């Protein structure tokens, strides 16, 4: 019953095998049960007090990890550097002699034995950001059809028809940018494309969730910035190496950068710090250089289109610049339909007029509420934009509208309904509740604007030809 | 006199056992 | 019978297991008195002179604490670092396969065996976020009934009634913005909310002591600033990760950004500083990002909401906006009633007019002081504001009342009463002391105004419709 263990090193024609055991190298004879032909270098074997190899086993799974330095000419050995800058030449085991063991890979190794087995880095923490795949799909996004069509053509279409693209000698777009006013739905598309990619990977390759999620990376913005000089660039290089490794000309890898302005700037706008002055060239070289990413798509989302560096906002890097505009009446109706589901409880007062037809009643309520909020009445007057020319312009609450505001209004209406059912005991959302929620929201978001706001007024000022000099809230 | 951040550079240390 | 100890590694169908003993891995059988199937990976087992398992013990060991980097894909091994920047792959023990393991958490490990037996939680601890539970409750705040009701509905109501919200498919708010003029009371509401949450965690659930301290992570504006590149972002990520991991279903965790105005200024504003273009994006990404908060409410108090970045004030990140208004006559009466309680010593001469009725005497004194503060006389004429048209609007001290001012008036009256006790020997409180305190405060606040002052134009010029072009101090002396 008491049996030892050891590490196989090499094989000979004398039916003998070299085994490292107890800190010493010995040569031993294999039992007749085991055949030496199937043995491979680095395999773990079982020993005994009689010192005979009895059975082979899987390779070692734990130990110190050492960054690979270089691959020797023979191919059976490689130079690897330890944690404290110690360099050793170690044999390469069977599994490493799949993806080539390219230099710069921290290989799992045993210093005493002198053999390698595996590797990995910290960029996987990005994959840990998307531990839960969002369940929102394209069916849950309303008011945007051309934008969804473009984003599907940029990502899903090239991989849906490989032969047609090959015949026309067309490659999938290298990058996609999404820009627009806050709350217009950029992150919704950003997470819907990730959900679709996860579904595709689950249905095509395998049902395992981790591998499916491994094809989407979430940067989160300034997560790359680090304390030490030259470490953020190394992190970016590792991220792009990880991206290029997973690509196979039929499996896209989507690296999503959120709030592009956080880490990318014009290299001169940095006042307190100029880390972007070094970060930007590294990413530019990674995206397009002597060696270019064959099958990697970079999706960036930002709220300040102009503040990004011109080099990034160039064809060949960010091919399609999708613009998401503030919802109009039709988009508002679509969003309300997406939120005011048919299954929500509705008061019998509302169903009395429409014989209990829930769908027709909800559609009529949605049309009434969107008409109420999209009304050019003196009660909806918000601001007076002036210019040097003098063409004073009256803006309404409808101009500063987005899907987030619609969701907030629906939530407030639901809260009012729940308060009413708690106090009185009659359930059901009412039409008057939505109107009250609208006016309360427009009252709550009244004293927001500051002295000067370059958020969305720059475009209007350029349209009118003159710059804004005064704005006032026109209430009471 | 705009306030500015900093990025440090580590110095290697010699440790045995 | 001397019996040794070893570390179990793995189990096999042959009823024999591998044990790390004396620095070597040995495959040994199990005695009939102990079940091999009941054994678990990374278990301290007992051995003997014949090298046979006789007992299995708890996962107790002394080992170095290593910072977790990342769990492997197979889910059984994890990468850790060391003091000398030494990285190792270690199998996870049975308890670590329990809360979800996260990077940056110290794990007790023995490098020789490479097993992480447990996770040390106190190694990664933050005391700056924790705040002492204040004594102030909802009953101690007056004049803000609507605001208190609104904040109650925003915070406490969803967690008390979860079934109804699930039935209506409604999620709790993901942010509250309390904003207003100085001294009107915003930290007080935060203290009341923190105290209510402490009570809910203490008596409703009864977990243990210090559990109330764990919730309501409180951070001030300047606290997050550091001297490095990409270090404040690390603090933001750490605090949001802590809030996410501590919160459970129906369990509310509130992060208070007191003095929101100073930090998180509008991007592109401020030539001297540029930290905003880094701190604000991290906050915008953490809240309502690709991966969203589940049961986290972010409360922000600011005297300059206009200064806050427009991207964070939009719905989805700060939904419920609550504006604190300056007290009116009824609010002033309520605030005075919140301070002039019946336990304060009252002079016998003070109670003589009402035959010793303390409640009626206090109510009458409160009415008198409120009337004195809210009387438009030459004594209360503070400033005159002249617009472009030239018309003058007279602003009194009543337009600059605040709960802090009322508390200071009461404290000054108490100090004067104690001075009277020390000098003349007559105990109690006098209404004339309150009147004198009013006069002293309104005379002291005469030199505060300047050519241009904040917090008044946004509330005056909107109704007037004319830009404020001059403010003049009224009669002096
Ligand atoms: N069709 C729609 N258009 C816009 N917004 C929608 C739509 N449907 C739902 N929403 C709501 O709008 C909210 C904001 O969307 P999203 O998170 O995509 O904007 P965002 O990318 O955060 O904007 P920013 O990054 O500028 O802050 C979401 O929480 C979502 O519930
Ligand atoms: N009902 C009330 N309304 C207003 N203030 C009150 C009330 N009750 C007591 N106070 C007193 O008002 C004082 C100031 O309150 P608080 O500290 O909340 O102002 P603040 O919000 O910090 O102002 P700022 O944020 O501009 O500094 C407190 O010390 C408190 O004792
Ligand atoms: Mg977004
Ligand atoms: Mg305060």
């Amino acid at each position: 019953p008491p049996s030892g263990y050891g590490v196989l090193l090499a094989t000979h024609d004398d039916d003998t095998v070299d085994v490292f055991t107890s800190g010493r190298k010995m040569r031993l004879t294999c039992s007749p049960n085991i055949d030496a032909a199937s043995l491979k270098k680095g395999q773990t074997v079982r020993l005994n007090e009689a010192l005979t190899v009895v059975e082979a086993g899987t390779f070692e799974a734990v130990g110190e990890i050492s960054t690979l330095r270089e691959i020797l000419a023979d191919g059976h050995r490689a130079l690897v550097v330890g944690h404290a800058d110690e360099e050793r030449v170690v044999w390469l085991a069977d599994p490493l002699i799949p993806r080539k063991l390219r230099p710069g890979d921290s290989l799992l190794v045993d210093t005493k034995a002198g053999y390698a087995f595996e590797r990995i880095p910290k960029a996987e923490v990005e994959d840990l950001v998307l531990e839960e795949v969002p369940d929102v799909s394209y069916a849950d996004i309303g008011g945007l059809s051309r934008q969804i069509e473009q984003i599907r053509d940029a990502v899903e279409l090239p991989f849906l028809h490989k032969e047609l693209y090959r015949e026309y000698s067309l490659r999938p777009p290298k990058g996609v940018l999404l820009y627009g006013p806050p709350g217009c739905g950029k992150t919704l598309i950003a997470k819907a494309v990730a959900n679709s990619l996860a579904k595709k990977m689950a249905e095509v390759r395998g049902d395992d969730a981790h591998e499916a999620k491994s094809y989407f990376l979430n940067i989160k913005g300034p997560e790359l910035l680090n304390k030490f000089v030259g470490e953020t660039e190394r992190h970016i290089r590792l991220i792009f190496q990880r991206a290029r490794e997973k690509a196979s000309e039929g499996t896209p890898v989507i690296v999503f950068f959120d709030e592009m302005d956080s880490i990318f700037r014009t290299r001169g706008t940095g006042v307190s710090s100029d880390v972007e002055t070094t970060v930007v060239p590294q990413l530019l070289s990674e995206i397009d250089g002597v060696e270019g990413l064959e099958n990697v798509i970079v999706i960036g989302a930002s709220n300040r289109e102009d503040m990004i560096d011109p080099a990034i906002l160039r064809p060949g890097r960010l091919d399609v610049k999708i613009k998401i505009e503030r919802p109009d009446a039709e988009a508002a109706q679509d969003i309300y339909s997406k939120y005011l589901t048919e299954f929500l409880p509705v008061h019998a007062d509302d169903l009395a007029e429409f014989d209990g037809d829930r769908s027709a009643c909800i559609k009529a309520m949605i049309e009434k509420v969107v008409d109420r909020m999209y009304a050019e009445i003196d009660d909806n007057r918000f601001l007076e934009v002036t210019y040097a020319n003098g063409d004073k312009e009256v803006m309404y609450f409808k101009d500063f509208n987005s899907g987030a505001m619609i969701q907030n209004v629906v939530d407030r209406a639901k809260k009012n309904a729940i308060k009413s059912v708690l106090e009185t005991g009659q359930p059901g959302l009412r039409i008057q509740h939505l109107l009250d929620s609208i006016v309360d929201e427009f009252a709550e978001n009244e004293d927001l604007p500051n002295t000067t706001n370059p958020d969305d007024w720059a475009r209007i000022s350029g349209k009118k030809g003159e710059r804004i000099v005064y704005i006032r809230t026109l209430v009471t | 006199g705009s306030m500015a951040q900093e990025q440090t550079k580590r110095g290697g240390g010699g440790g045995d056992d």
